[PDB]
């Protein structure tokens, strides 16, 4: 088993690397958004 | 918006013709279930689950034996909640038989908070053997307070009115009592009309 | 949980649905997005299983069914293939990219006891299902006959959810029993108990380290595979239903959850926070996907209706 | 001077409650929105006019010359008045349709000739209404001089033909209950009993439609038989708007009110 906050550490840093790229917390301008 | 476009949408008219002529279709069928705990001699004569298809008057109507699955209850339940009747059966031959169980499940069945609107029929199978067994031994043995008597009649009421007291709280569903002597489809066919004009006078809103 | 309180939370979080995708007559128990981002299926019991495009909001097929108690679907990888199964002990499969212009039944799996409550395509010729006598499988279209079967817990097997890389799956069940297997050998790996009740809906977390579960006792939690324990639990005071589907985001910072109070909801998958609700359903929903893209999500409910938002 | 500001808001308040209840929530909820639409968009293209009128004290020939706001007044009262009759016989006879022949309404009702017949019945009450405007009848106005109705002279056949179509939905109506009530009670008779209070629900509501339409348009259809062959013509079309003022409160409150 490996340390739980490692894991913590593993899966914010995750979460931090694809902010960018998410059109459900950050959206897309409706130039693009093909709805 | 070119003729593809157009093509389609014509393509989508088309399947949505055929959709709501086959949903009109549907809706004209009485769905019902088949619960029970000799629903084998019932469905004669009248894996997964089955559908029989049979029909009475100009009315055919669907009915759905279910009872090989045996995985839980709780799950696929709510699937069926959409439904006309269901079609009990307990065959009041196995009082004494090694009754409590089909009662514990009628209990469970009749007060279901998905079946609040739906009219249980029931149907009690066996007689001949009852009255048999009942003119040999006695039936005071079930519960130690159960009968007062020992003849047909007394007892046969007595289990008729032990099961339709199961149903708790409800002014809204009506048990139909039968006893499976023609006259054994006869008997949905006079109580699947008296739950369909119940929710007409619903439907055109009368009470 | 206690690490992450130094990150700046998402504000809030408003969606519209862009769409409305009418022409079911009956309830919704399912729906899955192509790898296409643009087209569904959806399965219902008015013995439909109808495919959606979900730019134009028109029909592409209405394939009809034979047992018309369908509890689960799947939309293959390659585009080619739908799955449907249910109260039959049946998984049918209907290839579309035929040469004639009618939709055909490819291959009837049949050799399940229990129903079936999911099955997740791994190629053309892969499929793998989960039924409610506690056992999986793993199947074989052309040969029949299963070639792998999973028997490792009493409750029955609930949901499935294979991970990113499709080499090894994780199936909840009716014991509240969370299982990790391996389709190469064909036993579990690990198992997770931390729910009070049982379970109806998993899915892994993006990366393929990590996943979530949705209970019926009105909670979420987020397990790890190789901690092995438990992370956070999502619940809020004010919540008696029960979750029915759970689905996450691409960056993996979005956990929707279907609840049963007729609303969907929206979970800050790492603070724990409550973001924002997807209200406005009429029945309990009970499917939910967001695209491969990540564009949207599309909410089934039992109200005949499948939203598509934002 | 007060009775038109008395009908105007009590039926306007009468019918407000309605339109918003119906609003939120069956093939019964249309065929009362429709008749609580019509009742109240009567009560509001009427009113004003009246309520105008007689503010001022003129007689309505000075105000109107060339006839053709008393041809206006004339037609909305026959055309909103005679529907009203004509959404309340409908929904009697669906409530018969119902229990007589208990599967036929399954299979062939479903919201798709609950805006036919529906909106069918304005148009049949229509291509009457117009005949004074082809030239057989008269609109002129009456003694208190605020509305207008059919002059007592071919016209006659306007007058009588008036009488005979206002007939057939009072008589349609009284058939239908009793029609209702007695297989109702027939086939509650022969049981050997939660069926028993869907009878008496039933037959206090069935029975107040059948009152309300016999206290209003009782007089106002048996005088002009008799005009065909001074004050009463008066209250003759009170009583018969009075009907449109319950005829919101009837069938979807009162009920839910007490
Ligand atoms: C066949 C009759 C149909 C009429 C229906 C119409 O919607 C009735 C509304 C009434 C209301 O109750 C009083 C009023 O002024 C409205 C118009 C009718 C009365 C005109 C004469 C009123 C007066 O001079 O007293």
């Amino acid at each position: 088993r490996i340390k739980v906050s490692k894991a913590a550490a593993d899966l914010m840093a995750y979460c931090e690397a694809h902010a960018k790229e998410d059109p459900l917390l950050t959206p897309v301008p409706a130039s693009e958004n093909p709805f | 918006l070119s003729a593809e476009d157009k093509a389609a949408v014509e393509r989508s008219k088309m399947i949505d013709r055929n959709l709501r002529e086959d949903g009109e279709k549907a809706a004209r069928e009485v769905k019902l279930l088949l619960l029970g705990a000799g629903k084998s001699t019932i469905v004669k004569q009248m894996t997964g689950i089955v559908e029989t298809h049979f029909t009475f008057k100009d009315l055919h109507f669907k009915m759905f034996d279910v009872g090989a699955q045996r995985s839980e209850r709780k799950k696929w339940i709510h699937c069926f909640e959409g439904v006309t009747a269901i079609i009990f059966c307990v065959a009041l031959s196995d009082y004494d038989l090694v009754m409590h169980e089909s009662m514990k499940l009628f209990d469970s069945i009749c007060n279901n908070k998905w079946f609040t609107d739906t009219s249980i029929i029931l149907f009690l199978n066996k007689k001949d053997l009852f009255e048999e067994k009942i003119k040999k031994s006695p039936l005071t043995i079930c519960y130690p307070e159960y009968a007062g008597s020992n003849t047909y009649e007394e007892a046969a009421a007595y289990i008729q009115c032990q099961f339709e007291d199961l149903n708790k709280r409800k002014d809204t569903k009506e048990i139909y009592t039968h006893f499976t002597c023609t006259k054994n489809v006869q008997f949905v066919f006079d109580a699947v009309t008296d739950v369909i004009i119940k929710n007409n006078l619903k439907d055109c809103g009368l009470f | 949980s206690q690490i992450t309180n130094n990150i700046d939370p998402v504000g809030r979080i408003q969606m519209r649905t862009r769409r409305t995708l009418r022409g079911h007559l009956a309830k919704i128990y399912a729906m899955h997005w192509g790898t296409d981002s643009r087209l569904l299926v959806s399965a219902s019991q008015d013995g439909k299983l109808i495919i959606w495009d979900s730019y134009t909001t028109n029909k592409v097929h209405a394939i009809p069914l034979r047992s018309s108690w369908v509890m689960t679907c799947a939309y293959a990888p390659s585009g080619n293939y739908v799955a449907c199964g249910g109260l039959d002990n049946i998984c049918s499969i209907y290839n579309l990219k035929t040469r004639e212009g009618n939709v055909r039944v490819s291959r009837e799996l049949a050799g399940h006891t229990g129903y079936l409550s999911c099955c997740r395509f791994l190629d053309d010729n892969q499929i793998v299902t989960s039924s409610g006598d506690t056992t999986c499988a793993l199947w074989d279209i052309e040969t029949g006959q299963q070639t792998t079967t999973f028997t490792g817990h009493t409750g029955d097997v609930m949901s499935l959810s294979l991970a990113p890389d499709t080499r090894l799956f994780v199936s909840g069940a009716c014991d509240a029993s969370a299982k990790l297997w391996d389709v190469r050998e064909g036993m579990c790996r690990q198992t997770f108990t931390g729910h009070e009740s049982d379970i109806n809906a998993i899915c892994f977390f993006p990366n393929g380290n990590a996943f979530a579960t949705g209970s019926d006792d009105a909670t979420c939690r987020l397990f790890d595979l190789r901690a092995d324990q438990e992370l956070m639990t999502y619940s809020h005071d004010n919540i008696i239903c029960g979750i029915t589907s759970v689905s996450f985001s691409k960056s993996g910072r979005l956990l929707l959850a279907g609840y049963d109070d007729f609303n969907c909801n929206v979970w800050d998958a790492l603070k724990a926070d409550r973001a924002g609700v997807l209200a406005g359903h009429d029945n309990r929903v009970s499917c939910l996907g967001v695209t491969d893209d990540g564009m949207a999500v599309a909410t089934g409910s039992w109200d005949s209706f499948l939203k598509i938002w934002n | 001077v007060a009775f038109p500001i008395t009908m105007l808001l009590t039926g306007f308040v009468g019918n407000a409650l309605a339109m918003l209840l119906v609003s939120r929530s069956k093939s019964f909820l249309l065929c009362i929105g429709w008749l609580a639409l019509t009742d109240l968009v009567g009560q509001l293209l009427t009113t004003p006019v009246v309520i105008v009128v007689y503010l001022s004290k003129q007689r309505w020939e000075h105000i109107d010359p060339s006839g053709r706001l008393c041809t206006f007044f004339g037609l909305t009262m026959t055309v909103f008045g005679l529907s009203s009759l004509f959404i309340a016989s409908a929904m009697a006879v669906e409530r018969a349709l119902a229990i007589r022949a208990p599967h036929w309404y399954a299979s062939h009702m479903k919201t798709r000739a609950t805006r036919a017949v529906l909106l069918g019945v304005w148009l049949a009450v229509l291509a009457f209404a117009l005949l004074p405007v082809l030239g057989v009848g008269q609109y002129t106005v009456q003694w208190p001089g605020t509305w207008c109705f059919i002059s007592t002279g071919g016209n006659l056949f306007f007058a009588s033909a008036f009488a005979f179509l206002g007939l057939l939905a009072l008589t349609v109506t009284f058939s239908c209950n009793l029609a209702t009530i007695k297989a109702l009670v027939s086939r509650c008779r022969a049981k050997a009993a939660q069926w028993g209070r869907i009878t008496t629900e039933t037959a206090i509501q069935l029975m107040g439609i059948m009152c309300v339409l016999s206290v209003c348009w009782s007089p106002l259809l048996i005088m002009m038989l008799k005009m065909i062959f001074c004050n009463f013509f008066l209250i003759a079309v009170r009583l018969a708007s009075l009907n449109q003022i319950l005829d919101p409160w009837v069938y979807l409150l009162l009920r839910k009110i007490l």
